[PDB]
């Protein structure tokens, strides 16, 4: 049989990520915008949550760049809004939910163009 | 352009069939990939019965385990996808089925059905957190002693969050939180452009 | 709402399993502390196991409970059967790494993101 | 107690509200005119009852609910809060 | 190298060195990038 | 010193590294060596830098001569020529 | 109605009669690969790289231009629409220069890509190829035009979003160039553009010419704070300095574009910055020393000095974060005498009911308006992406644009009714002329610059503005949410400054001379240490040394917008955060924790010590902070005239003149612009 | 990625014509010493079900005598033109297995003559400039190459969705990729199947009441090469 639970599922404890990096870490969950370089659309699709930026500081031997922050690079993809937001509740994790914005219809038509008066 | 035989992806089809009419209380899905392989897809609770049929029956001998894995769809709500590829020297056929455990909702062992599962259980529970129970010795197997945190759940980062170094001062290897001298750098590939209609 | 027990029907039953852990444990510490020469105190060891189970005094669900012993134990297996030497336990002490202050003026005065 | 500021923090198309806004649109001109440096600002919060902040002097700031309250009780408060 | 002698482009090296690691010839990594964020200098001259 | 002006301040302490040691430089300096390379008086408005050796060489590009003022330079080699 | 039905690939997508073949693909999700259209430039039809197979057709029909009709089905994967870009793409690129590994839009083509998508795997072309002699087109946009596919966005965009109509097609045949013909340089802003918009790297960005390489650049998304318009922007960084600076798309605030200020003065950025807590030292220069010591030098003397002997002088680029931390600071020893350089009349309501201070009438409000009444400011080179708004709304729509400034280049046809701010008098007595024009028009908006309110008789010129607004919507009789007044900023932190209650106008402080100032981010001279008294002990707040270093007591190195997660505000009100991209340099600190930090060593402490904290503080005393992306509706324009009504000004016969007349006063203004080697390139090339 | 060398073939027969001597000599000194048999003989016996049952696949099962070479079951490659004998065992035992190891050594050389003796003139990879690189003539003489050449190299095949378990006759036994894969050029799962954690599991099965020195052949017997059990 079933137990009853309203505990929002948090599971902070078994993840094992370390105290420092559960509560100071801000996840935004955004869908990534077109760089507008290319106009292709394919990477405007998914939602993506991505851990807040983090310290670079130059390393002196060689002037690589160097970083202390472990979540950085990581970027987890998620389908849909809903489902991002339930892996930070669960995982503890902050976070700022940004709407998608879609281009707006435009209405085009090669007449125009040619108008007598535009 | 590969050469493929539908022979076998009516052979298969067939067979998926049958698997799932004989065991429709678990079996929620069962495709042939275009690459003629078959993939049952059971309820997480069909994990004992549907295995044990495959292992004993005689119009589908399935007796090893090729392998027990787990990817990881962050998005779904049952995080982990379990996937046992199991094949039959008798048939010359391999099936997988694959099944869905969230990280608390733990799935059956079967080391009852093939003992092969007795180390990979393992493994997954070391890297991706799904418990399996009845399994005789779960415990880590790839992590080091006092690893904390699952290693190939889609949410850990790859360098990890402890390296370890000798210290003088106390005579001792000793963890600290990971510094790294050149961050891994992270090339963004995708291109903003789809192939076709799949 | 609607989960499955995992192997606590109730907060209460898993309490009851955490209490035995506990135990294990605090029988534990004074064997270890001599088995693998560990330069610390039993007192002050078995204080770090009640740090430990109270690190996670806040977890309300039963399920999770259920893993976080199912996992404890396994520590405790690691360490009675011994595959964890020194290294590996006095690691739980933090005992080379430099502790940060936690004080707003003493992270502004050295770190860029606090 | 020296006011420096009021900030009616009242929530457009809010029922409760109704009473603050409706100071704003009958009174709130008259207030300015009588007081005409102290900074009353008329703000829009959301999904939140009105309030009535007001700073007092030396950085100290007191709160004055104003949810569901009608007209003059909203002007009544405002001018209990500047003495 | 003798029968078939090897291309000269008037860069290539004619003496060429060995291990150099425990002699003091030896590479000493270096960044070989300039500066990249200038500072404000202060004013020199008492306001 | 080295190709892009990389000269450890007076002040800094890499150049500790460099104590007891060669700092590593190359007096064959690219900027100047392809200068001394003279401009190839082509006949042709337009004329490719295969880059000598062909597929030894760097990718196939075509130059315009045609600016009369200036000269065409292959953005690999640097050689440039001139009609 | 209005909804014909048409099927792609038999999916019966229903669209309103009018859409194009690519446009109907698109609703079902299919991308017709394209090249030479863009959805907010004019269909041209160039490349033909779009054709796609209508069913039962015999030839295939040009997706972007097509208007679609009932029934029909696109079969866009159809062997046929593979044949016609298999093919398509073998003519691109034959007459191509391969030198990927030279153009720097290496990663960043819509010509591999769509090549390596949907064109072939080699080539046929065993002919030789044609080079195109380059062009020195201007400072920051390098044309290496042989790259070129004649795909004519550029001469769209050069006229359509910008009214430059200087680019264009050359000659005809294979030795058509799109380049200009004589060498007159492109300078323009929405200049740099081009560079995004040209899908090749034949036009590419100057100083961001080989720095990277695009799959490296870790894209990082926030707000642009040069200009008031807060135009989105993502900032491409790598390892740890901003590399470019690009735009992302915002309907209502930048659709797409950026100005040439905005991603060009990125550079600025890393030099000249602040980054040591210094303080003066006995001999007289400012010596770099640890926080410790740089904040009691201030904390003591905020002890010694009470309410009103302790001022602010905040303005420019600081975040509301730090303005609130400034105003809780100085009220805590209970001055209230925060201020901004730019000033904002407050004579009538100002700060208190948030539309004297806002264009309410949304950037998005210019394209549904009927006639614009600017005044005194120059929106081309004051709100660059608002002066694009009033651009597209006079092409597509049919904007009436009327100037009371100087008579001066607007990139549209505007009617210039004077330079007099009393003739502002004269239309609201219904004597001049557009007058009438006016009663003609249902929806009007005025814009009253804030330039215009700088000048002495700006409370006048407010006034005035208000009283012709007031007849125009009784004569006009336009609806209530439709609102006629609205006035535009030209300095990021003017809108949040007075939102937390900050008064405008220096004019407080020079009334009664405070013993101690902070200059929060403050390179303009609105105070001087000539005019302080005779201590002088100001501090700077700031990331910049520039005007208000070389006269500061102490330095707090503060950071930018590139380099914390603050909040800014344009100016119809919208709220917007932008995100740390690189991590401050130096021992540089977040503006709002130096001045919570500086309050821990002073005894009244500021109760947030968490960003997060920091914004819930900006929710009591404002509502805009808080949430973001949302334009606040409402407004009391009522009251606020009854007060106009009350204040009696005159305005003075001097003709009311934009400071920014032509664009060499554009390109630097603010300090990280001050501060731009490209933007001080850009500023010679122009003299 | 490169055809072989102009000359490798030949040296690939001179090898393979004397290898075998070689194999014979360590025969002479192993395969009937009186003293290898007997600490490899009846160690580490492995029955035919419980071979399976352990997912052991390799020359563990095929030693016990069932018959499973993937490489005639389930022929990958060209494996089915050449024609080779899988050394299947009796008695299945450490001397067994390895009498079979020496035995695909002796049929590898059957099937290494037959590909030197049968190899065609033609290319060395696909024709597809869209999963393989272009040649380096082409992508320095062609634009369409050097495009494919810049995107393959910096971005990638762009696998299409899907997910496969495929597995070869690696030495050690049956070596499966499963390749889960997005759309994307980067794959999403790969595990590797290694023969090697199911031959170890087995060490627990196999050495029962055995000696230390037991122990030390049967870890030989399986062939365990830590990297593909670890991964
Ligand atoms: C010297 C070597 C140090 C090694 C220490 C030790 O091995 C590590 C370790 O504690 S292993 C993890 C223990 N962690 C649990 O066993 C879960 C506890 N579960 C709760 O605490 C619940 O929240 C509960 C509702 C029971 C609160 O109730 P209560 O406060 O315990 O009474
Ligand atoms: S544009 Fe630049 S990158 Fe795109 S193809 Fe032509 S050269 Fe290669
Ligand atoms: S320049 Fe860029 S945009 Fe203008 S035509 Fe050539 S390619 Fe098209
Ligand atoms: S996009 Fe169809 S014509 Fe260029
Ligand atoms: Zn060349």
């Amino acid at each position: 049989q079933l137990i009853t639970v309203d505990e929002k599922l948090d599971i902070t404890t078994l993840t094992g990520v370390p105290e420092e990096h559960i509560k100071t870490r801000k996840v935004r969950i955004f869908v990534p915008a077109r760089n507008n370089m290319q106009s292709g659309v394919n990477n405007t699709k998914k939602w993506k949550m991505e851990f807040d930026t983090r310290e670079r500081w130059e390393n002196p031997l060689m002037g690589w760049a160097s970083t202390a922050d472990p979540l950085s690079n990581m970027v987890l993809t998620f389908s849909a809004k809903e489902d991002a937001i339930a892996f930070a509740e669960k995982n503890g994790w902050s976070y700022d939910v940004e709407e998608k914005k879609v281009p707006k219809p435009k209405s085009k038509s090669y007449g125009a163009n040619f108008s007598w008066n535009k | 352009v590969r050469p493929r035989s539908d022979v076998t992806h009516k052979q298969l089809s067939a067979f998926g069939e049958y698997v799932a009419e004989i065991l429709p209380k678990y079996v929620q899905q069962v495709q042939v990939s275009c690459l003629d392989e078959l993939e049952i897809c059971i309820h997480p609770d069909g994990v004992i019965p549907t295995l044990t049929f495959l292992r004993d029956h005689t119009n589908a001998q399935f007796k090893s385990l090729a392998d027990l894995t787990a990817v990881d769809v962050p998005t779904r709500q049952n995080r982990f996808e379990i996937v046992y590829n199991l094949l039959s020297l008798r048939f010359n056929s391999r099936i997988r089925v694959k099944t869905y455990a969230d990280e608390l909702t733990p799935i059956d062992s079967i080391v009852s059905v093939h003992i092969a599962a007795n180390w990979y259980e393992r493994e997954v529970w070391d890297m991706f957190g799904v418990f399996f129970f009845n399994h005789p010795d779960l415990r880590r197997i790839l992590t080091d002693y006092g690893f904390e945190g699952h290693p190939f759940r889609k949410d850990f980062p790859l360098t990890g969050y402890v390296e370890l170094r000798y210290d003088d001062e106390v005579k001792r290897v000793v963890a600290e939180p990971v510094e790294l001298a050149q961050e891994f750098r992270k090339f963004d590939l995708n291109s903003p452009w789809e192939a076709f209609p799949a | 709402t609607s989960v499955k027990p995992i192997f606590s029907r109730d907060l209460n039953e898993a309490k009851r399993r955490v209490r035995e852990l506990y135990r294990a444990w605090y029988r534990e510490v004074p064997n270890t502390v001599h088995l693998m020469q560990l330069d610390i105190t039993v007192k002050q060891g078995r204080d770090k196991v009640r740090e430990m189970f109270m690190k996670n005094a806040h977890v309300t669900d039963p399920r999770v409970v259920d893993l976080l012993v199912i996992k404890g134990k396994m520590e405790l297996q690691e360490t009675i059967k011994v595959w964890k030497q020194r290294t590996h336990v006095m690691r739980f002490f933090h005992e080379t790494e430099t502790p940060r202050p936690k004080d707003f003026l003493s992270k502004f005065y050295m770190g860029h993101d606090p | 107690l020296g006011l420096r500021e009021i900030r009616v923090h009242l929530c457009q198309r809010s029922p409760g509200s109704q009473g603050v806004r409706d100071f704003i649109v009958q009174r709130y001109v008259e207030l300015k005119k009588a007081h005409p440096n102290l900074p009353i600002l008329i703000r829009e919060c959301s999904e939140v009852q009105p309030k009535l902040w007001a700073r007092y002097a030396f950085g100290q700031e007191k709160t004055v609910s104003l949810n569901n309250l009608s007209a003059d009780e909203v002007t009544r408060a405002m001018q209990n809060v500047l003495s | 190298p003798t029968t078939n002698p090897p291309t000269a482009r008037k860069f290539i090296w004619t003496n060429h060195k060995f291990n150099v690691s425990a002699t003091p010839e030896q590479y000493v990594p270096y960044s070989t990038t300039r500066k990249k964020i200038h500072e404000w200098v202060p004013p020199s001259t008492p306001y | 010193i080295t190709h892009t002006g990389q000269v450890y301040d007076e002040k800094d302490y890499r150049r500790v590294r460099f104590v007891d040691r060669q700092k590593e430089v190359n007096e064959n300096f690219a900027i100047d060596l392809i200068a001394q390379q003279p401009v190839n008086e082509v006949e042709h408005r337009i004329i490719a830098c295969d880059g000598g050796g062909g597929a030894l060489g760097h990718p196939k590009v075509y130059i315009n001569l045609d600016k009369e003022t200036k000269t065409g330079t292959c953005g690999y080699c640097g050689l440039q020529f001139k009609q | 109605s209005n909804l014909i039905e048409v099927f792609v690939d038999g999916q019966s997508v229903m669209v309103e009669p009018g859409t194009t073949v690519l446009q109907a693909c698109e609703k079902v999700g299919m991308q017709i690969p394209r090249f030479c259209y863009h959805e907010r430039l004019s269909v041209a039809g160039n490349c033909r790289m779009c054709l796609v197979e209508i069913e039962k057709a015999p030839k295939v029909v040009a997706a972007c231009a097509m208007p679609v009709m009932k029934g029909w089905n696109i079969l866009t994967n159809s062997e046929k629409s593979k044949k016609a870009r298999e093919g398509v793409m073998e003519f691109l690129l034959a007459n191509h220069p391969l030198d990927c590994p030279i153009c720097d839009q290496g990663g960043e083509c819509d010509l591999q890509d769509q090549s390596m998508m949907f064109g072939s795997d080699r080539s046929r072309f065993l002919e030789g190829k044609r080079a195109v002699e380059d062009k020195n087109i201007g400072p920051l946009v390098k044309t290496i035009m042989t790259r070129c596919i004649q795909c004519t966005r550029c001469i769209r965009f050069a006229s359509e979003i910008a009214g430059v109509d200087d680019l264009g097609t050359t000659g005809r045949g294979n030795d058509m160039q799109v380049g200009t013909y004589i060498e007159k340089m492109f300078m323009s802003e929405l200049s740099g553009n081009v560079i995004d918009i040209c899908p090749v790297g034949a036009l590419t960005s100057k100083p961001y010419a080989f720095t990277a390489r695009p799959w490296e650049t870790r894209k990082t998304e926030s707000i642009d704070v040069m200009d008031a318009v807060g135009s989105n922007i993502v900032v491409s960084t790598r390892t740890g300095e901003v590399m470019r600076i690009l735009p992302r798309m915002h309907e209502d605030i930048n659709e797409e574009w950026i100005s040439d200020k905005t991603r060009f003065a990125y550079d600025g950025l890393k030099r000249q910055r602040l980054t040591e807590p210094m303080v003066r030292n006995e001999k007289g220069l400012l010596t770099y020393t640890s926080w410790e010591d740089a904040l009691s030098r201030v904390a003591g003397m905020l002890q010694n000095f009470e309410g009103n002997a302790v001022a602010a002088i905040a303005g420019g680029l600081v975040d509301a974060e730090a303005l609130v931390a400034l105003k809780d600071l100085l009220n805590k020893v209970d001055s209230d005498n925060l201020c901004t350089e730019e000033i904002f009349p407050t004579e009538g309501a100002g700060t208190d009911l948030r539309s004297n201070y806002l264009l309410n009438t949304t950037i998005a409000g210019v394209e549904e308006a009927d006639v614009v009444l600017l005044v005194g400011t120059n929106p081309r080179f004051e709100a660059p992406l608002f002066n694009a708004r009033i651009r597209k709304s006079w092409l597509h729509n049919d904007l009436k644009v009327a100037l009371i400034g100087s008579p001066v280049d607007l990139t549209y046809r505007y009617d210039h009714l004077g330079d007099s701010p009393k003739i502002l008098q004269d239309i609201a007595s219904g004597r001049h002329s557009f007058c009438e024009v006016l009663k003609d028009a249902k929806k009007p908006m005025v814009v009253l610059g804030s330039s215009a309110l700088q000048r002495d008789d700006g409370a006048a010129i407010l006034v005035a503005v208000s009283n012709m607004v007031q007849k125009i919507r009784v004569t006009t009789g336009v609806a209530a949410e439709w609102k006629v007044m609205n006035i535009l900023h030209r300095i990021a932190s003017q809108v949040a400054a007075l939102d937390l209650g900050y008064k405008p106008g220096v004019e407080a402080i020079r009334k009664n001379p405070p013993k101690m100032l902070f200059l929060l981010g403050a390179d303009g001279g609105c105070i001087t240490r000539q005019d302080l008294p005779k201590d002088c002990f100001i501090v700077y707040q700031g990331h910049h040394g520039d005007v208000g270093a070389p006269m500061a007591d102490v330095i707090l190195p503060g950071a930018a917008y590139t380099e914390k997660s603050a909040t800014y505000v344009n100016t119809e009100g919208r709220a917007q955060q932008t995100k740390v991209a690189v991590t401050p340099p130096g021992l540089a600190r977040e503006d709002w924790k130096i001045i919570r930090a500086l309050s821990e060593i002073a005894g009244i402490t500021l109760p947030y010590d968490t960003l997060d904290q920091v914004r819930n503080r900006l929710e009591e005393v404002s509502p805009n902070l808080v949430r973001y992306d949302d334009i606040e509706e409402t407004n009391y324009f009522q009251q606020a005239s009854e007060l106009a009504k009350l204040v009696n000004q005159e305005v003075l016969a001097d003709p009311l003149v934009p400071p920014q007349l032509t664009i060499k006063d554009f390109y630097m203004t603010d300090s990280i612009s001050r501060a731009s080697q490209t933007m001080a390139k850009c500023v010679k090339a122009v003299t | 990625h490169q055809d072989l060398p102009l000359g490798l073939l030949d040296d690939i027969y001179e090898f393979s014509k004397n290898f075998s001597l070689r194999i014979d000599e360590v025969e002479e000194m192993l395969t009937n010493n009186r003293i290898w048999r007997n600490r490899t003989v009846d160690i580490g016996v492995v029955t035919a079900e419980d071979a399976l049952n352990y997912g052991f696949s390799g020359v563990m099962l095929r030693g016990s005598g069932i018959q499973w070479d993937l490489r005639k079951t389930q022929p990958y490659d060209v494996y089915d033109q050449v024609e080779f004998d899988v050394p299947i065992g009796s008695r299945g035992d450490c001397y067994d297995r390895y009498l079979c190891r020496v035995e695909e050594m002796r049929q590898s050389l059957r099937i290494i003559e037959q590909c030197l003796n049968k190899m065609p003139p033609g290319e060395i990879k696909v024709d597809d400039a869209k999963v393989s690189p272009p040649k380096r003539a082409e992508m320095k003489t062609s634009m369409e190459s050097l495009i494919h050449h810049f995107k393959l190299y910096t971005e990638g095949y762009q696998v299409p969705p899907g997910a496969t378990y495929t597995a070869i006759e690696a030495p050690k036994g049956e070596f499966g990729v499963y390749l889960v894969s997005d759309g994307s050029s980067r794959p999403y799962r790969c595990k590797i199947k290694a023969p090697g954690f199911a031959h170890l599991a087995g060490l627990d099965k196999m050495s029962k009441g055995h000696m230390l020195a037991d122990v030390v052949a049967i870890i030989g017997t399986q062939d365990i090469v830590f990297g593909e059990i670890d991964r």
